[PDB]
């Protein structure tokens, strides 16, 4: 899990 | 060797997270780690925010023993300016 | 002896909060300490009617941000934006 | 390096003591909080885990990273009968 | 450096 | 270095 911010 | 970085929002940070309680971006680690960092954005435009860094600890909140979404909740629940404190690999 | 934390709201004027700063990484005000600390306070100024602020103060946390290891410029703008009202978390010696 | 979850339920306080801080530090060139004492008998003391040495890098949700010594002491006082500690073990 | 029971 | 705000 990769998540933008 | 802890940094606090501030960042002022450019439309959110900038950047993307690995890790977390159930997502070990590393092994052993429940960390939050970057991951990339965003041409242009907040993080990026600061420049000292690099891949790798871990973030313990948001504005108050911490981010050791968390999950990878209370991690992103604490991340996005953000006013336009945001503390955060690194600690460089 | 040990300090201890209050919080102090401010309304901004025209002039501003009507206080001065030092310190800051690269810019200790304080031996072994980059805090940001009160030096000035403007007789009628926000900070003066309000009454709480003094100098000597320590500015730990302004509205959620904290202030504790930037740089003096950081708090300068930090304290430079804001909207009207500002939220000041402060150790008192 | 290893991070332990640690529950008190407190007693009478939390049975422990705290030095360092921002401008206090307890290590050198490491404004971390750490424990220095355990009193026998107290909640932590009880409970078993905490150990002289820990660093207490979270308390309930708040972050005890880059605070002042006095900040912490408020984070740690400001507490419930209950608190959930992340600490660090040397 | 101070210490202080909690 | 004293700053006003």
């Amino acid at each position: 899990p990769e998540t933008s911010v | 060797s802890l940094m606090n970085i501030v960042l002022h929002k450019e439309d959110g940070l900038g950047f993307s997270i690995a890790g977390g309680v159930g997502n070990q971006h590393i092994i052993n680690d429940n960390g939050i780690f970057v991951t990339k960092i965003i041409e242009g954005g907040a993080a990026f435009q600061d420049g000292r925010l690099e891949v790798g860094d871990r973030i313990t600890k948001v504005n108050t909140l911490s981010l050791e023993n968390v999950t990878h979404e209370e991690a992103v909740a604490i991340l996005k629940e953000t006013a336009d300016v945001v503390s955060l404190v690194v600690v460089k690999p």
